[PDB]
């Protein structure tokens, strides 16, 4: 017995990209039960996948070419992990079935079934900063290498880096409970006021890993608001990192 | 989307809270004056409003119309907090999550800036149920939290909390709601919900609930569930298993004269009617108290029970006050011991027969 | 479990509220052992998880009905202590709480049954508080207990308390006579010892415990005329100290009633023993003995890991000491 | 504006600020002046007496850039990042997260490292009694001799739970609970410094309400300020605490002693309309009764407060023999214990008072 | 301006500088001089008695260019490298740190390898009683046949938890807790050498408060100097010991027995200033009364737990009739029963002591 509220006929590589964009920013056994999963949203010809845990947000909004009614459901962490475990990089036309309570996927010769979390996912639109005035655009690989270099001495129990933004140079500074300092400098093109902003280097590195592009743009508002990260030449997926207190 | 009386009538503004004015005034003035603590512990018995007041404080603190003592209730933050879907309001049950890894989860979660609201609010229920490990590891985060983190605590009994935990939080003691306040709240709720009610039934429900509005609303819901959805005196009496003053007065006069036959036969008949032994002892103590009242002052006598005052005055006249006090103490001890007896009827029989041998 | 005839009207008084859509999500049933509260909880759960009810009753072979009969309904919840223990821990209710967050597998209701709320650890109760107060949509709870007062105050504050009134004494006697065949005095003794619970009377009769009651009666027939209550040790110390102590305390209560002459007593099967107890014992001594027996039964029921044999031996020695003239007897106080 | 909480804003930052604890203050100042700085300290006291604050002050004094001064001297960089909560030399460690030896060993293998821009690496192991015996004996060696740059500051509430071996290798300093006068003095300092009007009676009531700590006094003072509108009054403080007007309870105990029923009834049914919880009425009466009992013991036990009714305290002490006071106190205590099982709280209080009246040692109720 | 801690600055360096434990020192000297040293020496004493000091001195005697002897030399290479804590093959292990059988096995894999310096590879394990049973068995197995230049030194505060089989492998020494005289004399010598003004009564108070441990005496001396600006007078030590006083229950019993109301009030107010829980105070008062009754029944009822205040307890048992003890015990029992429902328990305990004083 099944009433398909929302039916997708979508390439399996497309949803592979969608989930891989937002899989890492997910809550594991969090107190907020509605966050222990991932939001599937449907808006016209656009499919959106949102995932957050209170410190990260990852939204991937991709057109599919087929128009569907707007909808929003939450699939638990186990279901999406199982889907990724089963999803491959082929050409089989995947078929998503969205009902009132369950998620189903016909994938070539396999069927994936799961329940849905009974809750309302938070509105991601207000999480995104509303004044993305400052822009840091730099090569993705250079940023990844610099962050990994600064995170070499960072501990698992203390993982966090401070970004000093200046006229051109971007400084990444990392400390540790052992009280030893690491510093990296980059020639990112920028124009704005000097600022200091602290984030967990693991989350930023995961965001960069999710972006397989030549360069990225970070949108910044002030020292206490969240930072957005996006492809400098595409708007298919955006990421939000909440700053840490210093 | 049907909701039972309690949750369907959860207070949504400071003007909708019954009683608790001594904490509501301080809360509203703290919101308005800009003096806001980082840790509030609302402590009281069941069904007095600790969770409701905590949620109202959470709504007011992070309303995007500014920190206000009167939340709009239509804004994004207010609706999300009311529905419980707000990320910056983390509702934790201490018993469910009392572990070292959960404490570390709280400690590393409080370090990140709030996602949506002004402040990251932690509402922990039954806080006294944490482990000593959790209490001691959470001392600093309640003493000097970050600028954007505020804690709300709610325990049924502060005595089981560590005293160092109590020292570093704002103590809001919620008094048990008065009978008149409870009855007026039932009247308002039933009028707003178009449910027929009788003042005697409301009085019985208010007295039955021991100063707790959630208990009053549960008993109310029971009253609607029995007797075609009407709060009537007969239905409430049948539900509570209460009895009028005649039976209890007959029992007391039989017991005071040491009439074993009459006392035992009356207890047998009472068991046959399926009455409440706890209610029977409650009426016992009430009638003994009124006997002592008449003994103290002749005018200190009830007016509703004018039909039975004839034997009432005679019994109050013929019995010394000390014997009445002894009977009252024995019946009170029996009521206290009643839950632990092999049977409720057996325990009340023990109490009454002990009272007989005086 | 089994269904009982007198048990129907209460079920009809609850399932009607549930069909009206105005039923409480948390119903706490107060009923003595053998009353049949499990029957109500199971029947109501079957009705709730049934897709298309037929006159407020489970409708034969429904998909929900089929999965209920198979006992593997995904949306059905049972909370009982592990058979090697007598308490319900934090994790048992925690898995229920965390796995209740998801939608109903079959798209219907989500029904949870706690087998005995008294066995719940206070931590488990506090964990279940949040789910009882504000359950998700189409979620229903069922709790059972011998006495709601023993439960946590805030636990029972969130539930509507239903009461299972024991059937009339004559009706219960008729049912017992229909099931078991013996003298009416034995039936009355079983009923009044079971606090009016006829299921407990069936449990007493079917097992050997009634024969142990007879053994205790014989040991008392020798015990009271000679002041040799210690010999009752073997009659009481067989993994049933609450039941044997309850019978002994009820015999003392019946003797006390025989003092303040009463038309009805519990132990009607042994009037001679009651007369001997009344004649050979001072009323104040009877008070002290009954109180001490009740206190020791309470201590045996409450404390876990306690030695039954030592407690019963101390009880008997204290009774022997009370028998001597000039002893100060205890009185309940404070 | 923001008005940072009194405890957070008005936390002491100098040995000229800490009220009370004269022994530990003198010890720290004199030892720092003489340069005899022990490597292990044990501040032991009840909650909110100043162990953490005094420890931070000592850490400030040790690592002032100007030099080794008794008090934290001219607050330089190190001192001001210390007072901001930022690390210069303060490794603040909760013992609840490092009870296991597997983490104490990790703590110990990091101690042998020079501090950054500081003269010491000051370890603040709070609630130190929560460690495990294995952890105690593991850090035993480091306690007996740490590196020159490592200092140990241990703060705990119950030193009895500590093993005697670690207790040996620590300077023990016990912090007595602050007297009510010192608490009231500090609260008056705070309210004068915050431009908030205050009443002496309200401050006295708040100081009594705090059980010898200034943290509870400050939380109560914040609650009282919230109850008002930026001021504290006797009305506001009394409503916050729930304590009734001593005249009422004192008239009630007088009427109980004098064995008149009508006055008792008038007092109780007037107190019913004042919105005072009945159990606190019984508690206040019992407190008064024990106060007269203590007055009987000694004139030393009157109280600096209760002056408005002290003459009547003394008169009741003179009139009533100790046996009657014991009888009344026992009756009221039993009544308060029995109160939860009474039909009503007012019913229970009334019956308890009437029972004290009926069993009056001198003028019992007339009997038929 | 060193002003170092007097505890370790005054640790013994030669066996002649150790206070007490004379029989142990004689036995070690006899073993070092004429006999063959046993393959394992275990030490058991109290806190701050000298155990680790004696073990370190014995290790210094083992490894030295002068040879294996009792008083080897001064300022030699090995003796200095031990005194500075920088010695290589003088392994120092905390048993609690290495209770795991795997860590113990890794430790016992090092015995085969030859010492880097000196003659003997000395292992010094502290609080050896806390080793796991498997680790203890492995230690015994490596102790039955140790290498010819590998020796073990073990210390523990409570040897009662050690299995009896440890006696089959190692020679044990028990160090007696120092009396008041030895501790007082050693403190007097330390103060005289450090040029610290002092009074004999202050030294006696420090020694009595030490309760047998010299490390406790040194710590209290450091606190007394810190508070008294070097001037260690009787009044200073008395006041700072009163700040640390916790015998409140015993003093309360003594004063309540003596019907001293003002003394009981002062002591109960001091206990309130101490922030002591009242229920615990009352239950330990009950325990003290019960112990007095038992030691009245038989002198052997006392043990070493109350060997700090045994004199006053013996006097109380001698002077107080058992009927008074029973009455006081009943009064305190009913006071504890009624304490929770009383007002603020600071005054409930007071009034229970009042009722006790009423029996005069
Ligand atoms: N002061 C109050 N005003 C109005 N309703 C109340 C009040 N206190 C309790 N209630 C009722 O009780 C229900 C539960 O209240 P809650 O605030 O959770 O009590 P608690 O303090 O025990 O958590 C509410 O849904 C509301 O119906
Ligand atoms: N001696 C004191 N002088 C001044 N304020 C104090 C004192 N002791 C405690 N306080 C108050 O208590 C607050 C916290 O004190 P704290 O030192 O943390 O006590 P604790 O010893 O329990 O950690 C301080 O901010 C201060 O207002
Ligand atoms: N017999 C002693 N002679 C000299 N100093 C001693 C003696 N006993 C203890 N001490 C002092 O106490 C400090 C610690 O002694 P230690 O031998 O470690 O005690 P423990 O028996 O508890 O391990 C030593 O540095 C020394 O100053
Ligand atoms: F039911 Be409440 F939270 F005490
Ligand atoms: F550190 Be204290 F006990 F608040
Ligand atoms: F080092 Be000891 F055993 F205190
Ligand atoms: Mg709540
Ligand atoms: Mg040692
Ligand atoms: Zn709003
Ligand atoms: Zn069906
Ligand atoms: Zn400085
Ligand atoms: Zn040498």
């Amino acid at each position: 017995d099944w009433q398909s509220e929302v039916e997708f006929t979508l390439p399996q590589a497309t949803m592979k990209r969608l989930i891989e964009a937002t899989q890492f920013s997910m809550a594991h056994q969090d107190v907020r039960y509605y966050l222990n999963g991932m939001l599937f949203e449907t808006e016209g010809e656009e499919l959106r996948t949102v995932a957050t845990d209170g410190h990260r947000l990852a939204v991937c909004s991709m057109p599919i070419g087929q128009s569907l009614p707007s909808h929003s459901v939450i699939v638990p962490r186990k279901g999406v992990i199982e889907l990724m475990r089963m999803l491959d990089g082929g050409d089989n036309p995947l078929r998503v079935q969205i009902g009132s309570n369950n998620i189903r996927a016909h994938v070539g010769d396999f069927i994936f079934t799961s329940k849905l979390v009974d809750g309302r996912f938070p509105d991601y639109r207000r999480v995104l900063p509303k004044n993305p005035d400052k822009h840091l655009e730099a090569g993705c690989d250079l940023l990844k290498q610099a962050f990994a270099r600064a995170a070499i001495l960072s501990n698992e129990k203390f993982r966090g880096v401070r970004l000093y933004v200046s006229e051109n140079q971007l400084k990444i500074t990392a400390n540790n409970p052992e009280q030893e300092e690491a510093e990296e400098i980059l020639d990112v093109t920028y124009s704005g006021a000097e600022m200091e902003i602290g984030f967990n280097v693991s989350y930023v590195l995961d965001v960069l890993n999710a972006l397989k592009c030549e360069n990225v743009r970070m949108m910044l508002t002030d020292s206490v608001s969240s930072v957005q990260i996006e492809d400098a030449a595409s708007q298919s997926a955006a990421y939000v990192v909440m700053p840490m207190r210093l | 989307s049907y909701q039972v009386l309690a949750r369907k009538w959860r207070p949504q503004t400071f003007a909708d809270v019954v009683g608790q004015e001594h904490v509501l005034t301080a809360l509203a003035n703290g919101l308005s004056l800009g003096r806001i603590h980082h840790a509030y512990l609302f402590s009281g018995t069941r069904g007095v409003g600790k969770t409701s007041i905590a949620r109202l404080l959470a709504k007011g603190l992070n309303c995007e119309t500014g920190i206000t003592a009167t939340p709009c209730g239509v804004c994004d933050n207010c609706r999300e907090i009311e529905q419980g879907r707000f990320v910056d309001l983390i509702e934790i049950d201490a018993a469910s999550r009392t572990k070292v890894e959960d404490t570390r989860d709280l400690l590393d979660n409080v370090q990140y800036a709030p996602a949506r609201g002004r402040f990251k609010v932690y509402l922990i229920d039954e806080v006294h149920m944490l482990s000593r490990h959790s209490f001691n590891a959470l001392l600093k985060t309640l003493e000097e939290p970050p600028e954007h983190v505020k804690f709300l605590l709610a325990t049924t009994d502060p005595q089981k909390l560590p005293v160092t935990i109590l020292s570093r939080c704002l103590q809001f003691h919620l008094k048990a709601l008065d009978v008149e306040q409870i009855r007026h709240q039932l009247e308002h709720i039933l009028n707003e919900e178009h449910i027929a009610h009788e003042p005697r039934a409301l009085q019985l429900l208010a007295r039955a609930a021991e100063g707790s509005l959630r208990d009053a609303l549960s008993l109310t819901d029971q009253a609607i569930a029995s007797g075609d959805g009407q709060v009537s005196t007969q239905a409430v009496s049948a539900m509570l298993g209460t009895l009028d003053d005649d039976q209890a007065l007959s029992l007391v006069e039989a017991m005071v004269e040491a009439n074993g036959e009459r006392v035992m036969a009356l207890i047998n008949e009472a068991a046959a009617r399926g009455i409440e032994w706890e209610a029977l002892l409650v009426e016992m103590l009430g009638l003994l108290h009124r006997i002592a009242m008449v003994q103290l002052s002749p005018a200190a006598l009830g007016n509703d029970m004018a039909a039975i005052e004839l034997r009432m005055r005679e019994l109050a006249r013929t019995i010394p006050p000390t014997d009445i006090q002894l009977y009252y103490q024995t019946l009170l001890i029996g009521r206290k011991e009643l839950p632990y007896a092999p049977d409720r009827r057996m325990g009340v029989e023990m109490t009454l027969l002990r009272a007989l041998a005086f | 479990m089994r269904w009982y005839p007198w048990l129907r009207p209460d079920f009809e008084k609850l399932v009607a509220s549930y069909q009206a859509g105005r039923g409480h999500h948390a119903l706490l049933i107060q009923a003595l052992p053998g009353m049949g509260d499990d029957a109500l909880i199971y029947a109501l759960s079957r009705y709730l998880l049934c897709q298309q009810p037929q006159g407020h009753k489970s409708c034969g072979h429904c998909r929900g009905c089929q999965l209920m009969q198979a006992g593997t309904h995904p949306d059905y919840y049972t909370l009982a202590p592990e058979k090697g223990k007598n308490t319900l821990g934090v994790d048992a209710v925690r898995e229920v709480t965390e796995k209740l967050n998801e939608h109903a597998r079959l798209g219907g209701a989500k029904v949870v049954w706690v087998t005995d709320a008294a066995l719940l650890t206070d931590a488990a109760a506090n964990a279940l508080l949040k789910t009882l107060e504000e359950p998700p949509a189409e979620t229903w709870f069922f709790l059972a207990t011998r006495e709601p007062e023993r439960l946590l105050a805030t636990l029972r504050s969130r539930c509507r308390l239903h009461y299972l009134a024991p059937p009339p004494e004559q009706y219960a006697v008729t049912w017992l006579s229909r099931e078991v065949t013996m003298s009416q005095d034995a039936l009355l003794a079983a009923l009044r010892l079971s606090a009016g619970s006829p299921g407990a009377a069936l449990a007493l009769f079917q097992g050997d415990n009634w024969q142990a009651r007879e053994t205790l009666c014989q040991a008392l027939a020798y015990s009271v005329p000679s002041g040799d209550w210690y010999s009752l040790l073997a009659a009481l110390n067989h993994e049933q100290a609450p039941a044997r102590l309850h019978w002994l305390a009820t015999l003392l209560m019946d003797a006390l009633k025989r003092h303040h002459g009463a038309a009805q007593v519990t132990n009607v099967d042994v009037p001679g023993l009651v007369a001997e107890l009344a004649n050979h014992l001072s009323p104040s001594r009877l008070q002290a003995i009954l109180g001490d027996v009740c206190h020791i039964r309470e201590q045996l029921m409450s404390v876990t890991g306690i030695n039954r044999e030592l407690l019963i031996t101390d009880l008997l020695l204290r009774i022997e000491h009370y028998l001597q003239p000039g002893v100060v007897l205890p009185v309940p106080h404070l």
